[PDB]
């Protein structure tokens, strides 16, 4: 469902990194939208139509949704140092898809 | 005393039904009843209103 | 010549005349008729006045303010105290009758608005508190407007009926009500609306006091709007005429 | 406005211009909220496949 | 339900001219919209509706 | 089978099919060719699955109750009524009056309740489902004389067999089940008001014929109703607000419809 | 019943509806038709979309102020950039097409005014300076009003077209224009005017970019007048539908 | 029935049946007698088992999922799709378009999970298989209102009975299931690209009606698909490389064919 | 079955408070009539065609049935002080209905 | 209403089939359809190429 699930985004230190997690929903998918972001552990959560900082010390106040249930769950991490694999797991009861982004610098 | 009727097939076949129970309230569901009349709810006006002709003269 | 707008309905000893009117809606396509013997269940000889009861009764007018949410009349209850239709209803046990609803609301060319004149069968309504049901005189009104209220009715230990207009008190979409025989009173073109309602009940005859088969609901979808200088008190008057009254089970009066 | 009779009315007015859009909604009688609770749309929500025309009548 | 493959289309209304009114008359009119299915409408694959809900028996 | 479209060319005439008067209450019968050019397409589609019979013929659970084989709740007593559930109730409400035969199917499931009794080697469970018609004697204990069965229709089903299915003919004093009743049982208009006053279809009793074993076992019985030979009269708008009670239509005021961003938004 | 005013024109995939309209003027009495073989001169097989191009195009609305002298639209140039009619016009060399002009201008009962909706063949116009001719974009307008100006255009070393309304830019009496197919929009009775124009050119087909056969001119003979309190912005919107488009000489796009 | 050979004697003529031109794309229709002498042999062999229907009518498991009766995974949710398996998927791919009815058969198997709870005397297990059509409400917990069953087709099967088998009619908005789709759902051409975009056949939910007993039991449900009344269009070359994903045709480059010793080797 | 199950009866101290529990019986109901009154615990009981004081200290001799199996189970509590929710539970084997009355002063 | 057809036997017998379900999508598999036409895929050329005659004249 998620566009381009394997991605390698390399960006220099100092500018915001845009991490896309655009997803398309099947007709069979009629479930609460749970969007969770992981780093290698939970950076942000979206359940019950609200956004959760999740008290992540490395990335607190630097991570926010760029856009939502419309189909966009991208994140613009600001003021990078952060190097790791960022996993975005949009969740639906029939199928749950995940996207892994490798971030460099 | 078997009743033979056409099966529901696609567009562009027979099946045999025998009523076992004599009660007649045990008969299988009468699904094959494709009859409709929208006049009762749609177009319920007393005087006919031809669509081509102006409605309120 | 001919004109579709003009129409004259005569019943009993009282007739009505509407210069601008939309085509009559004949219920579900079945003009009301007397109980045929193929489906009768009361063995008593029914009395049929046919003039005394089948006449145009004019109820009380109600004001259509720009803030008026709606109104509902339980047809049997509305005529319970008017004329012989009321007297014979009080005496006889069983009662079967068709209805000829007619709602009048005339406004000048510069007024604007829109009503939904729809008669709803079995308008079972819901009380503000979920556990208890509404009491009589709150659900029912004798020649009374029984007006809807736009604000949701506060739910406490009471029996106030939900008057929420956007639900019509039946917890259903008010827009979807159109399924029932309905005629609109768009002030710009038609100042009157007439629905001929057949007798719609599951049993051949039912006590009118015990149960109200149909309820006329007038719900203004578009509020009345006028510029200063126009008449500010435009009323809505309802004239309901019974048809083919048939009564059984003569007993002492009361209920 | 979904909590009042204002949900059905569509507002028009004399504005010094032309070509201004009055409203707009997608053709999804089942999924679109505009059509979801309408009698056609709600009955459609009891099915999965639909086909045919629609008579949008503007009064 | 929604699907990119079977997007139905877009329905919209515009002002061909302007809603002109004479004096002493309101300039803010309202329009109501109705929906219906033509005589070539069909449905298939019955499913339970997603609008109703229940927690325990009433 | 659904009606098809008819071809049309360009037109220019006094007759107007589109312009109409919705005040009359007549939904315009306008085909697509009236307001555009259309080709002759033979539509082979059939309105077969939208039939009232096909619409309401699906088996749908109405109520599940659980009775243990040893303890306080030896037997389960449920008054027959389709209002307990939500999906089937909402399906039936679409029609003010409805006349349908019933095909009750019972899905019974047992469960070894946690305990401490040892050597639990229970024999196959046997269950009895008894329909008490209204005005009939009703059991008070799991072993009263009523359970013996005099004339009431009851089904004995040993566990592991195909689920019991007994058909019920239309059971109503009137000429049709009334889904909505705007009336009181009392002429005085004081008392219960609603569907409950006119609809009594009897009571259903389920019990364990044999205790089954040393250890306690809890038996869940699910009752499924499938309307058949259905005839429906007076269609009504579907229930917009969530149900709150089984005996009444009382509701909580809810938004006409889920909102969107703006009047021009496409989501 | 019947009524002369109401009329509905359907073309392509877009139809128009006019509640109050005067009888359609069918050009010079010849309804537009495809090029007959008795008089063809292009040997190439013509493409005829017949739906893609023959549809109602709605141009840009223009305000009818009490000071507005008039407007002119070169029909071929007006649709040069709208839809396939524009695309196919850009590609093909030769182009023959009939026209279905329709001008809408609705006003309340208290407004007054009068337009002359007339389509003029070969509207050759004259520049302010006698020696030079007007330039393109001054004579022609793409979905543009190209409004007339009441004051005589100052004549200098320029290429401004004479917009003098009392001459119509052709040095002829504006009153005598009536000879061309014309329909009046008298606000008091008809809010719409429709002229069906046949293909009027001396040659069987002509390049639409090279030459504009007909030009719709709207000239208000009686100025709009309204008392304070009425709507002050009443527009004039023009919906021109091509008919029987026939194109030859497929080449690379451009001009 | 297959065509037979016709006798031929020695020949010497200008006509050449062997020499042809494969550039045209016409496979030469050369019988054995054309390039040699052959006797008249009546071949009674029949191409009966090579029919498309006989080729794809075998029941073939597509997906097996396991749901416990107590713990985190109380119920199993699998989106319907024949791409999960390999053998049936490869069989269907041979044809670009295919139109077949389905006969789903479920093989459910239970297993007493190792634990420490004593006196494990579990009663016979009862299972429910529910098909949610696309756009329908989907269960979140093992006991939500969705499990009650309103209109969705569900089958209740007690363990030890013959495996449940419900036939499915052709279910596709188009005129045939598309095995391959060279297109995007989005007009913009940005998003998911492939068969997954156009094929949605609903979701399948399996749960334990009764917990069964004190001890945890894990239930494995295997889903079998057998195409019937199959019509296939546009034959395509069989998938040479091993499948790597279910939603896409992505593959790992593989040798055209297993190699041999030399160009003259006979192994 | 019970009329107006949710009720809020406020009455001044010193006069008898009439607490109605009128009930209507369905045809399906053919069971021994058990009427029990609760306060927030058992004030009165009616089983086997007899009335029970139940030795409630707060309300002994001040609580009595105003009417019975006819359909009335009302209570006229006398000489109030008592503030609480009074629950009346008429009992039948097919259905048992309860009515809660909030009493003030 | 029983349909009788020949059983698949060897070379060098009848069976009776009755359609029970009226849906017609529940009918047994239609295996006995031995019809083929290789022209669509084999020999797809617009102009006939007689094998005996030279292919490219």
């Amino acid at each position: 469902s998620i566009t381009t699930p394997e991605e390698m985004i390399e960006k220099a230190k100092g500018e915001t990194a845009y991490l896309p997690c655009k997803f398309t929903l099947s007709p069979e998918d009629q479930g609460p939208l749970d969007i969770e972001w992981l780093i290698s552990q939970v950076i942000i959560l979206y359940s019950g139509d609200k956004i959760y900082d999740d008290y992540y010390p490395d990335l607190k106040g630097r991570v926010h949704f760029t856009s939502l249930k419309s189909g966009d769950a991208s994140i613009n991490v600001t003021n990078l140092q952060d190097i790791g694999t960022y996993q975005c797991k949009v969740k639906k009861a029939p199928g749950v898809a995940n996207k892994k982004i490798h971030l460099v610098v | 005393g078997a009743q033979v009727s056409t099966q529901k097939t696609g567009a562009h076949i027979h099946y045999t039904n025998i009523n076992y129970y004599k009660d007649a309230a045990s008969n299988s569901a009468t699904r094959q009843d494709f009859a409709q009349d929208p006049g009762k709810f749609t177009e319920p006006v007393k005087d006919i209103m031809i669509k081509s002709l102006p409605a309120l003269n | 010549g001919y004109s579709d707008r003009v129409r004259s309905i005569t019943l009993g000893n009282s007739t009505i005349t509407t210069q601008e009117c939309a085509n009559v809606v004949v219920g579900y396509g079945v003009w009301p008729d007397y109980l045929k013997d193929n489906e009768a269940t009361a063995e008593d000889q029914p009395t049929q006045p046919d003039v005394a009861t089948c006449r145009f009764y004019t109820l009380d007018s109600v004001q259509w303010q720009k803030t008026s949410p709606g109104w509902w009349w339980k047809l049997p209850d509305a005529l319970s105290n008017l004329g012989l239709f009321g007297q014979n209803m009080q005496y006889h046990y069983l009662g079967r009758t068709g209805y000829t609803i007619h709602v009048q609301c005339n406004a000048s060319k510069f007024h604007q608005g829109c009503l939904l004149v729809v008669c709803v069968p079995e308008a079972e309504m819901g009380c503000a508190t979920l556990d208890n049901t509404p009491s009589s005189a709150e659900l029912l009104g004798g020649d009374a407007a029984k007006e809807f209220a736009g604000e949701p009715i506060a739910s406490g230990s009471n029996k106030l009926v939900q008057r929420v207009v956007y639900n019509a008190g039946m917890g259903i979409g008010v827009g979807n009500l159109t399924i029932f025989p309905h005629q609109w009173i768009n002030l710009r073109t038609n100042n009157s609306a007439t629905i001929v309602m057949p007798y719609t009940n599951s049993v051949p005859m039912d006590n009118m006091f015990r149960h109200n088969n149909v309820t006329l609901m007038v719900i203004p979808f578009v509020p009345l709007d006028y510029c200063p200088g126009s008449t500010t008190y435009v009323p809505i008057t309802v004239t309901i005429a019974p048809m083919n009254a048939e009564y059984n089970g003569l007993r002492l009066a009361g209920h | 406005k979904v909590n009042s009779m204002e949900a059905y009315q569509i507002p028009v007015r004399s504005n010094e211009g032309s070509g201004t859009q009055v409203f707009g909604f997608p053709l999804q009688p089942g999924y679109s909220s505009v059509f979801s609770r309408t009698l056609l749309g709600e009955i459609l929500n009891y099915y999965t496949h639909w086909s045919g025309s629609i008579k949008l009548t503007f009064m | 339900a929604s699907d990119e493959c079977t997007a139905g289309g877009f329905i919209t209304c515009w002002y061909q001219t302007n809603i002109v009114v004479p004096a002493d008359a309101q300039s803010s009119c309202y329009i109501m919209c109705f929906v219906s299915a033509c005589n070539d409408f069909s449905v298939r694959l019955l499913k339970d509706t997603p609008f109703i809900s229940q927690e325990n028996f009433f | 089978r659904v009606a098809d479209t008819v071809g049309t060319g360009p037109t220019n005439s006094e007759a107007i099919p589109a312009l109409t008067a919705a005040e009359t209450g007549h939904t315009s019968q306008v085909v697509p060719g009236d307001t555009m050019q259309t080709r002759h397409v033979k539509n082979y589609h059939s309105r077969s699955e939208s039939t009232v019979e096909n619409f309401l013929c699906r088996s749908a659970c109405v109520y599940f109750t659980e009775y243990k084989n040893s303890g306080s709740k030896r037997y389960a007593e449920w008054v027959v009524t389709t209002r307990q559930a939500a999906q089937l109730r909402r399906k039936l409400e679409f029609f003010t009056y409805i006349r349908f035969d019933l095909e009750l199917t019972f899905v019974i499931t047992s469960t070894q309740q946690p305990s401490t009794t040892q050597n639990q080697d229970a024999q196959i469970l046997t269950h009895q489902i008894m329909y008490v018609p209204p005005g009939g004697p009703v059991p008070d204990k799991v072993d009263s004389y009523v359970w013996q069965t005099s004339t009431n229709p009851s089904v004995f089903w040993t566990e592991g067999n195909a689920p019991p299915r007994m058909s019920i003919p239309f059971l109503s004093i009137g000429n049709a089940y009334s889904n909505f009743y705007d009336g009181w049982s009392d002429f005085s208009r004081d008392g219960v008001y609603g569907i409950n006053t006119l609809n009594s279809m009897g009571t259903l009793y389920a019990r364990h014929v044999n205790t089954g074993g040393t250890g306690p076992i809890k038996s869940t019985i699910r009752i499924y109703f499938k309307p058949k030979h259905v005839k429906a009269w007076i269609p009504r708008p579907p229930r917009l607000c969530q149900y709150e009670k089984a005996k009444n239509v009382n509701f909580q005021p809810s938004g006409v419809t889920t909102t969107r961003q703006s009047i021009t938004a496409m989501t």
